[PDB]
């Protein structure tokens, strides 16, 4: 029956939108983590680099 | 494992640092050691006259 065919297909289209949202909510998380990590290594690269350059400076001073 | 990256950062930072400073004093010190001798050796020369000079001044 053309009505119930359509009722199936719609509900089924409704499924397709749920999935698509859920996927996006996963992706945004995925991408968050990625940035978060990048930013952390940055903070420690900076500091260590500095702590190096200055330390050795104190070696010279001796 | 991003914490791992950061850990790894430490390694080299601590290691190289150690090594360089550990060398640094030694090398410098040994140039000091060198220079030190060479100024003694300068001194030798200008030893005798200083005393001669000094000796005359005090006497009266």
């Amino acid at each position: 029956s053309k009505l119930e065919a359509i009722l199936s297909q719609e509900v089924e289209a409704e499924i397709q939108a749920l999935l698509q949202e859920a996927e996006a909510k996963a992706e945004a998380v995925k991408r968050e983590a990625e940035e978060k990590a990048k930013a952390l290594l940055q903070a420690r690269e900076r500091a260590l680099e500095a702590q190096y350059r200055a330390a050795l400076r104190r070696a010279e001073s001796a | 494992e991003a914490e791992a990256k950061a850990k790894a950062l430490e390694a080299q930072y601590r290691e190289r640092e150690r090594a360089e400073t550990e060398a640094l004093l030694a090398r410098y010190r040994e140039r000091a050691e060198a220079e030190a001798k060479a100024v003694r050796e300068k001194a030798m020369a200008r030893l005798d006259e200083a005393v001669a000079l000094v000796l005359k001044e005090v006497l009266p």
